[PDB]
């Protein structure tokens, strides 16, 4: 996701969501202290690389240990 | 706010100002080129950092530069 | 206002002069390349006619002739299929023994070792098994000899020549006037009554005179060479009368309204013929007749030159209400002006149609010996799903191109469109919410089941044996269909489809054709997955259309065009704001949705439908009814579907199916190859190319057409194209090896 | 016995306290 | 005529002709000298 | 005649008026919910909100929980609803601590839809928010207790 | 010498049914913008936010959420129609700040009362290396 | 008028759309009941401490005193321990 989708898509989407929150009764009693925005360009490269890497390592670790230890040999 | 600078390689074709979607740039008088005008960035607090001006510059290398810097409501283009 | 034939003579001169000027259509591209980017633009803009010229008449003429080119190619392709059926097929041997012989219409040359792909398909024939379905069509059409296939291939080739000729003729000689194209009432009247009506009627004719009798002799075990020729049934009516006695009347019951006497060969039985496993040909001929009448009637709705009938503009304008303002006022002007608008609606409806076809052909197998040929059925369903999904994403793309290019409220205004644009934020925000809710309450249930099953708590899962989520509504529906014949359809002998009605399992050659399809918690969860994926695709595409003009982030977005990479790193970063990039993003989700759909089809059909049947009637399904207990968990999809059913394609080496193993691995390769383009960006590549260019100038071998990295947009397009090709072809090889081996 | 004390301590109480506290520090205005 | 030879000189067409010839050649060579992991003539 | 109009007549404030938004039934009902009682002490509105919600939360925890099929403790699964009242009350508390300082006035609107000056809701004050949080906690624990007190003669216990 | 025209309230606004694209809480507590223009007639124009509105004959006033929306609409008014526009920033205190055209002359036309800002009198390649401004607050382009 | 540099709350739509502004429908004695009983919880810092420490110790209590008839993790294994692939 973070590697293929880029920012502007999410920024416009979040604008529609800000409109939604301000125009919803009971919920607009609650206000955000920090303006919700889409992640930065570089930030998305980092976040997506981190998911890619965590999934990489954890997948291969599960297969390695299960396939060896399951046989122990 | 983003920093925006002009360099004396500017030939005063006015295209950076024409391209700017927030009116950051102006043409001021100058004696260094034939067009007798050079660009200027007196309103960078409205600069959103889209670099349309840089896309518009014919000078090699560029004579406008947008150095994306500290973000603000205006620089993030927020209507909320 | 008097509809008439309108053309102009010799608008464009037939010459090779512009064949030799690449990019002649574009004033910029025609100047030739200064950089390699030129070469790509020449191909990306070739069919973008309304970018070449602003004259609607020229654009319409290009569109028309181009359609002729397409039809020429289609006729050449059909000529190929029939010719290969006559010259390189085992279709006669199969025609004798359909439940055993495998259909094969392609033979490979023995050059490099590839002759192994000519496998044993039966009938003393070595070749590649075909999953298109042409054998069941040709049998359903009464075709017996290879000679008839030859004649059809020759006719198809002739029509390819005629269509091509008409394209050249109506672009270069007699090119219709713009008013001719805009005569919408005439066009709809002729496509409803003339094309669809007379086509369906003609086909009903062939079926009652050729298909029905020849299929009677085939079903009665007669040898195909001994079957009378199709025209002998037209000449001596005693052949038909022996088969179908009603033909002794001489169509007098038709004029005397004694039509019930034709209940012999025109029937409403429904269900399946238990010998062939396909729909009753009597029901099908009767069907084409009824359809013919309906369309022939529908083709008189619109007024042309004789005052009777409807103007479509009148109908539109009358339809408005307290919520929608003046709505529909202006749509006749838009739909007779914008090609992209028409292409948008037609892509939407044609793709949706293709998907409906995909369902109806499996649940009501229309050709003989089609249901039991699982390779052909899986191939057909999967194929038409892909066509449909692609076409729909196209509909989004051209709705967006309309919004950017042809939308103008100061000239061609519409109230409905303006109001939609006036609450686009509400629409997209609500669609967003529904997508999140559906994600959680469809896929999150799977994650719930995986976590409970891993923790040793299968009673805490969502299952038919734990926490049941029964599709009560769908179950009630298929029950109502099961009860329909004799009650709410007294003319219907059996159920509308064997998926509804209990019992009446149909088996051919020991293999099942259709039986009642069960529905349970597994089917519930999967169906909400389909809802979810469709809603997210709609979100991306509709959001692309409604904010193509402008948004709070970019007020002047329409001035940047339909297809542009971004408006720069500012405003936080604006990559992929273009409607094009919304089509790009929506293609991935169409791939996701359709992938899960066809996996659901294969899994469910092999688990609960297809299989072999005993002489005493014990059915063994290809997989052990493991859909209900194994699909309710992601691990079950990984293990009991992917890992299990991929054994054929990874074991295909050394057999005639090894090509599917090679395509399995190669499609994996191009899919992973796409990730290079999708994860990177052209600045890196252009810098690297700077070093490579240095190396070439060192040896005096730098080219004049300066090498450039792909554009940002082209990077995306290449990326999504290889992603889609790799994934789809991977599932292709997987499916075909699997179902050809175990089916 | 001790895991029944420290597993909820560092898996529930500690994350709640740390998230609330960091939330306050992060939303503060001087 | 001159324009048609020009069109036939364009990059994709010259490429199909060139590689089609090359393919026929390599196919026929593998037809008269099939398999072959080595240059056997030494 | 048209059903949709701009919000409060101003067509450049980003919203619309529909039967969903501005309707006598809707306007009355929303106006009669505790959150929208701007002149009432926020503590009482918090009492009502907590009573309703705390009462509601008991159902799903008990019927869907892990001890649901052990009726001996499944009924007592209401402790979980109590804990969620605790967590939500923490969220409220830190929301107010983060949002409102000691001496700041209300951030609620001080105008009505018709333009007349209004007195702003004290809910949007540090003290008013603290009172609404205490009321939501009290009413929430109390509502959980009240729902748990009824185990009897209900088609879904 | 140029005197900015003061923002005149009671100036009419275009005919428009309302949209979800308009102002939000940002306009109440932070800032919003106002663009005024003179129209020769009643025209239909595309709103930078919603769909279509009717420009009124005479003075038009239009409150928008961002400066870029004012400049976009004004660009179009000057292009499609031939209309002079001005726009201002408006703070929640009621204070108004005239923004554009700053001189009464459009900024792409050189006007002599204009002072240089951010102008560096050197080629861009003569900027120093980061190491030469390290630990100083400066950036090599600030010189 | 919809634009007034004097009143921007009206100009920028800063209204209470559904705020009632009516007086209390809650009768007293009920009000004084909840006002005197929920009063200790109306100090936000104190309430935060009471919730973190109260809920934390509550959690520690139900976790330390849990029974194997509720949690399989306290009940422990009830089967003879199996044997590893090659090892114990
Ligand atoms: C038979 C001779 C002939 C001649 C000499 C011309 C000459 C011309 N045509 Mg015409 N035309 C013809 C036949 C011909 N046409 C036919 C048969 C059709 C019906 C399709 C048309 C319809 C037509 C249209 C709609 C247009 C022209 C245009 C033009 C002019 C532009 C130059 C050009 O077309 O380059 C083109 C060179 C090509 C090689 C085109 C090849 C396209 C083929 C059909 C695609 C084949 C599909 C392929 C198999 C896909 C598989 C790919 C796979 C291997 C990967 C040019 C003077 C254009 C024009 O007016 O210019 C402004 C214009 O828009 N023609
Ligand atoms: C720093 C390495 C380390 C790691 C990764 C773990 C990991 C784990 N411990 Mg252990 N522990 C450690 C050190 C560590 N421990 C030390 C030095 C002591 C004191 C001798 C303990 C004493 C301890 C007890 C009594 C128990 C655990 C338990 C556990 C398990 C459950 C987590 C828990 O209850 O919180 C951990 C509890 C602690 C008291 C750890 C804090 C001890 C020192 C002071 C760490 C410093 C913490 C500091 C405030 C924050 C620094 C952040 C980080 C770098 C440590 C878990 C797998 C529980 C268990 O076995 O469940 C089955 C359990 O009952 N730990
Ligand atoms: C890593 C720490 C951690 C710990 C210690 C627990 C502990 C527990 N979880 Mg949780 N969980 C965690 C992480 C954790 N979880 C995370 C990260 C997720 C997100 C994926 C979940 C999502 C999850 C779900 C969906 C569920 C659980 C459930 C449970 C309970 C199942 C055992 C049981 O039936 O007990 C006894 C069962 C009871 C109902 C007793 C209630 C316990 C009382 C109310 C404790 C009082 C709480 C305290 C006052 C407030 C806590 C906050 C505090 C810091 C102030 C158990 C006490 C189940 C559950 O709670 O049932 C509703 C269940 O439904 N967990
Ligand atoms: C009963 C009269 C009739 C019939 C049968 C058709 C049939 C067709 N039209 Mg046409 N059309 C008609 C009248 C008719 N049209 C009228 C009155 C108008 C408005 C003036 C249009 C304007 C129109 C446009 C703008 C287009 C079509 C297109 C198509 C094709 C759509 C694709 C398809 O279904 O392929 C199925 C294929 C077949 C059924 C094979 C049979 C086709 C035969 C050879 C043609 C028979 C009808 C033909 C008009 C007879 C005239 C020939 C004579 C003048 C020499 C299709 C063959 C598209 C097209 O041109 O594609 C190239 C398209 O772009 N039609
Ligand atoms: C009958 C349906 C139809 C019609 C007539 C059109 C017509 C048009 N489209 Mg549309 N579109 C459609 C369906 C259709 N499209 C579908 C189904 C999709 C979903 C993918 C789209 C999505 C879409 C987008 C996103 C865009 C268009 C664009 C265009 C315009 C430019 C066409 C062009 O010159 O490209 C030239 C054609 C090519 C360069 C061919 C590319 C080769 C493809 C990518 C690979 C095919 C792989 C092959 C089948 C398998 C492997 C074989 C290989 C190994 C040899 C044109 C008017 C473009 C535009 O700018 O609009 C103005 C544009 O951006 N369309
Ligand atoms: C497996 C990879 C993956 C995942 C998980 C997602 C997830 C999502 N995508 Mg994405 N996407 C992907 C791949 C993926 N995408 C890729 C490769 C692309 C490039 C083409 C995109 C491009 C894309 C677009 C363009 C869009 C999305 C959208 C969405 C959201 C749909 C709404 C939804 O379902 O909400 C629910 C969330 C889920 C179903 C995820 C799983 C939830 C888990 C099971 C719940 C666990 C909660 C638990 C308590 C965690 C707490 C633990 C604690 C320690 C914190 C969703 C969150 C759409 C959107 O914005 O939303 C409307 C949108 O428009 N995606
Ligand atoms: C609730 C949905 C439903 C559906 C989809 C159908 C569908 C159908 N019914 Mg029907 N019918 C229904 C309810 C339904 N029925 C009920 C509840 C009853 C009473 C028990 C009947 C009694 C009934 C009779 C007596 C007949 C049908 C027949 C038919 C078939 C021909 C339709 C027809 O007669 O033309 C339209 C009939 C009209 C009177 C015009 C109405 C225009 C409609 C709305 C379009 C058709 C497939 C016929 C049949 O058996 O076909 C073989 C037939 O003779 N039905
Ligand atoms: C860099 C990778 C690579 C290399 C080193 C080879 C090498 C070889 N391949 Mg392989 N192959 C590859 C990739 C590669 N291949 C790929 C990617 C594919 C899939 C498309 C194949 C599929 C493939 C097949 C199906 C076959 C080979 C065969 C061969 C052998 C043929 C020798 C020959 O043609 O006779 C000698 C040819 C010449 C001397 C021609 C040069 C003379 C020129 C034209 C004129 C010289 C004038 C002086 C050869 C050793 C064939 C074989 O028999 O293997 C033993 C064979 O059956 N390849
Ligand atoms: C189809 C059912 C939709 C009923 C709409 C009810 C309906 O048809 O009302 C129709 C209503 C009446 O409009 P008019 O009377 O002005 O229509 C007259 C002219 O437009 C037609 O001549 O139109 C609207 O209300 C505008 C749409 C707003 C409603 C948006 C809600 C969208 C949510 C729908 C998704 C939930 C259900 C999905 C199930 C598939
Ligand atoms: C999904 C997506 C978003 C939307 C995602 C957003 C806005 C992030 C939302 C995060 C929510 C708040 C949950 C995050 C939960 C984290 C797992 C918790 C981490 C927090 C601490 C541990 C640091 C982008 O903004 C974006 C921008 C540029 C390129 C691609 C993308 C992109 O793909
Ligand atoms: C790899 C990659 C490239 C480099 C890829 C390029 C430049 C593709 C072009 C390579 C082909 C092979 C050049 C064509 C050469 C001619 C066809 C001549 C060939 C000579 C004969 C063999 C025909 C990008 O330019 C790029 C741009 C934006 C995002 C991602 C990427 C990206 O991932």
């Amino acid at each position: 996701m973070f590697l293929i989708s880029w920012r502007g898509y999410w920024q416009e989407l979040i604008e529609t969501l800000a409109w939604a929150h301000e125009r919803t009764p009971l919920a607009n009693l609650i206000r955000w202290r920090d303006k919700p925005v889409a992640l930065s360009i570089v930030q998305a490269r980092l976040v997506g690389l981190v998911h890619f890497s965590v999934g990489y390592i954890f997948t291969y670790a599960a297969f390695l240990i299960a396939s060896t230890s399951g046989k122990f040999g | 706010s983003h920093s925006v600078k002009i360099y004396d390689t500017c030939i005063g074709c006015t295209q950076c100002v024409r391209a700017c979607p927030t009116d950051v740039l102006e043409m001021i008088p100058w004696g260094g080129c034939k067009a007798k005008q050079i660009a200027s960035a007196p309103r960078t607090e409205d600069c959103v950092g889209c670099k349309r001006c840089e896309s518009a510059c014919p000078t090699d290398f560029l004579s406008v530069r947008v150095y994306l810097w500290h973000e603000t409501t205006r620089s993030m283009g927020l209507a909320y | 206002p008097e509809v008439k034939i309108l053309v102009d003579r010799d608008p464009i001169k037939t010459s090779f002069e512009q064949w030799a000027k690449p990019g002649h259509f574009s004033r910029t591209i025609a100047k030739g390349p200064d950089t390699t980017t030129w070469i790509w633009n020449l191909h990306a803009d070739a069919h973008d006619f309304d970018s070449h010229t602003s004259d609607l008449e020229e654009i319409s003429r290009k569109v028309f002739s181009a359609h002729f080119g397409q039809l020429s190619i289609i006729f050449l392709w059909l000529s190929g299929m029939y010719f290969h059926g006559a010259r390189f097929s085992n279709y006669e041997a199969w025609l004798n023994d359909p439940t055993h012989i495998r259909p094969s219409a392609q033979v490979v040359w023995p050059i490099v070792g590839q002759e192994i792909l000519n496998g044993d398909v039966g009938g003393g024939f070595r070749g590649i098994q075909i999953t298109s379905g042409f054998f069941q069509i040709w049998r359903a059409s009464g075709i017996t000899s290879e000679l008839q296939l030859y004649c059809t291939a020759i006719g198809a080739l002739v029509f390819a020549a005629l269509m091509l000729f008409a394209g050249w003729f109506h672009y270069h000689k007699a090119a219709p006037k713009l008013v001719w194209f805009q005569d919408v009432e005439s066009m709809l009247n002729h496509h409803l009554a003339g094309l669809l009506g007379l086509g369906s009627l003609s086909w009903a004719g062939h079926q009652v005179h050729v298909s029905l009798p020849i299929n009677q002799f085939l079903n009665a075990g007669v040898d195909p060479k001994e079957i009378p020729l199709p025209h002998e049934f037209i000449l001596n009516r005693d052949l038909l009368a022996q088969l179908y006695p009603s033909f002794a009347e001489g169509a007098t019951p038709f004029f005397t309204l004694n039509w019930s006497k034709y209940a012999d060969f025109l029937t409403f039985r429904g269900g399946l013929d238990p010998l062939t496993g396909g729909l009753w040909l009597t029901d099908i001929a009767h069907h084409h007749l009824a359809i013919a009448i309906l369309f022939l009637i529908a083709g008189h709705m619109y007024r042309t030159n004789w005052g009777i009938g409807h103007g479509i503009k009148d109908i539109l304008e009358a339809h408005k209400g307290p919520f929608t303002g003046q709505g529909h006022k202006g749509l006749y002007e838009i739909l007779t002006t914008s090609w992209h608008a028409q292409l948008s609606i037609n892509l939407a409806m044609l793709g949706s149609l293709t998907i409906i076809v995909a369902h109806h052909m499996y649940a009501m197998p229309p050709y003989p010996y089609l249901a039991t040929d699982y390779g052909t059925q899986l191939s057909l369903f999967t194929h038409h799903m892909w066509i449909g999904g692609f076409l729909i994403v196209g509909a989004a793309a051209h709705a967006a191109i309309f919004m950017v290019r042809d939308y103008d409220p100061t000239t061609r205004y519409n109230d409905l469109l303006d109001r939609v644009l006036r609450h686009r934020d509400a629409i997209i925000s609500h669609l967003n919410w529904v997508c999140i809710f559906l994600g959680f309450h469809s896929f999150g249930l799977y994650i719930h089941n995986d976590t409970m099953s891993a923790l040793g708590r299968p009673q805490d899962m969502f299952s038919d044996t734990a926490i049941q989520l029964q599709p009560v509504f769908a179950q009630w529906i298929q029950n109502t269909h099961a009860l329909a014949p004799g009650t709410t359809a007294p003319g219907a002998t059996t159920s509308t489809s064997l998926t509804w009605g209990g019992g009446d399992l149909v088996s051919v050659g020991g293999k099942v054709a259709l039986l009642p399809i069960p529905l349970g918690t597994a089917d519930f969860l999967v169906h909400h997955i389909h809802a979810f994926t469709i809603h997210v695709t709609v979100l991306i595409l509709l959001k692309g259309v409604l904010f193509a003009r402008s948004s709070r982030l970019i007020p002047d977005k329409a001035n940047l065009g339909f297809r542009f990479p971004c408006d720069g790193p500012g405003r936080g970063g604006t990559c992929q704001v273009s409607a094009w990039d919304h089509v790009f993003l929506g293609l991935f989700w169409m791939y996701n949705a359709i992938s899960v759909v066809i996996f659901h089809f294969s899994w469910k059909m092999q688990s609960d439908v297809w299989g072999s049947i005993n002489d005493q009637g014990v059915v063994t399904h290809i997989t052990g009814g493991n859909f209900a207990q194994s699909s309710i968990t992601i691990n079950g999809w990984l293990r009991d579907f992917l890992w299990a059913q991929a054994s054929q394609v990874i074991q295909s080496y050394g057999s005639s199916l090894s090509a599917y193993g090679l395509f399995f691995l190669g499609a994996h390769f191009v899919w992973a190859f796409s990730l290079m383009f999708l994860f990177s960006g052209r600045g890196y590549w252009q810098e690297l190319i700077e070093s490579i260019v240095w190396a070439h100038n060192k040896l005096k071998v730098a080219p004049a057409t300066q090498p450039r990295a792909l554009s940002i947009v082209q990077g995306r397009a290449v990326g999504v194209t290889h992603y889609l090709l790799g994934g789809i072809a991977t599932t292709w090889a997987f499916f075909l090896a699997r179902i050809i081996a175990v089916g | 016995n001790l895991p029944s004390l420290f597993v909820p301590l560092v898996g529930l109480l500690f994350p709640a306290v740390a998230m609330a506290s960091l939330f306050l520090h992060v939303e503060k205005r001087l | 005529m001159r324009d048609l030879k020009t069109y036939l000189s364009v990059a994709p067409v010259a490429s199909t002709l060139w590689f089609a010839a090359l393919a026929g050649l390599l196919i026929e060579i593998n037809r008269f000298f099939p398999d072959a992991l080595t240059f056997p003539f030494f | 005649y048209q059903v949709v109009q701009p919000i409060n007549g101003d067509p450049f404030i980003g919203s619309l008026e529909t039967p969903v938004t501005s309707s006598p039934l809707v306007a009355w009902y929303l106006s009669n919910l505790p959150g929208y009682r701007t002149a009432v002490n926020p503590l009482l509105r918090g009492i009502e909100v907590g009573l309703a919600h705390g009462f509601l939360l008991v159902g799903p925890f008990v019927k869907a929980g892990p001890l649901r099929n052990t009726e001996i403790a499944g009924q007592a699964g209401s402790l979980a609803a109590g804990g969620l009242v605790v967590i939500l009350s923490i969220c409220l508390t830190i929301y107010g601590i983060s949002s409102f300082n000691e001496g700041d006035p209300s951030t609620a609107p001080s105008l009505t839809l018709t333009g007349r000056k209004k007195q702003p809701d004290q809910l949007q004050t540090a003290d008013g928010w603290a009172k609404f949080t205490g009321g939501f906690f009290f009413g929430g624990i109390s509502g959980v207790i009240w729902a748990f007190f009824l185990l009897y003669v209900l088609d879904l216990p | 010498g140029f005197t900015p025209p003061e923002l005149d309230p009671n100036t009419p606004s275009p005919i428009f049914g309302g949209s979800t694209g308009g102002l939000l809480r940002k306009a109440q507590v932070e800032e919003f913008y106002v663009i005024t223009w003179e129209s020769p007639k009643e025209q239909i124009f595309e709103m930078p936010t919603g769909g279509a509105a009717i420009m009124r004959e005479g003075p038009n006033l239009l409150k928008l959420a961002r400066k870029e929306q004012c400049l976009a609409l004004g660009t179009r008014l000057r292009s499609k129609y031939k209309i002079k526009y001005q726009f201002y920033r408006v703070f929640p205190s009621g204070e108004v700040q005239y923004l554009h055209p700053k001189d009464g002359v459009y900024p792409e036309k050189v006007n002599p009362g204009r002072q240089g800002v951010g102008v560096n009198f050197r080629s861009i390649g003569k900027n120093v290396s980061p190491i030469e401004v390290k630990f100083t607050g400066k950036q090599p382009y600030d010189l | 008028v919809y634009f007034d540099l004097e009143d921007l709350g009206n100009t920028t739509g800063q209204w209470d759309l559904y705020g009632s502004d009516a007086p209390s429908p809650y009768n007293s004695l009920q009000s004084k009941f909840f006002e005197t009983f929920a009063a200790p919880f109306t100090k936000r810092g104190l309430l935060l401490k009471f919730l973190i420490l109260g809920g934390g110790s509550t959690l520690a209590y139900f976790s330390a005193t849990a029974s194997g008839d509720i949690l399989p993790i306290k009940k422990g294994p009830q089967l003879p321990p199996q044997l590893g692939p090659r090892l114990g």
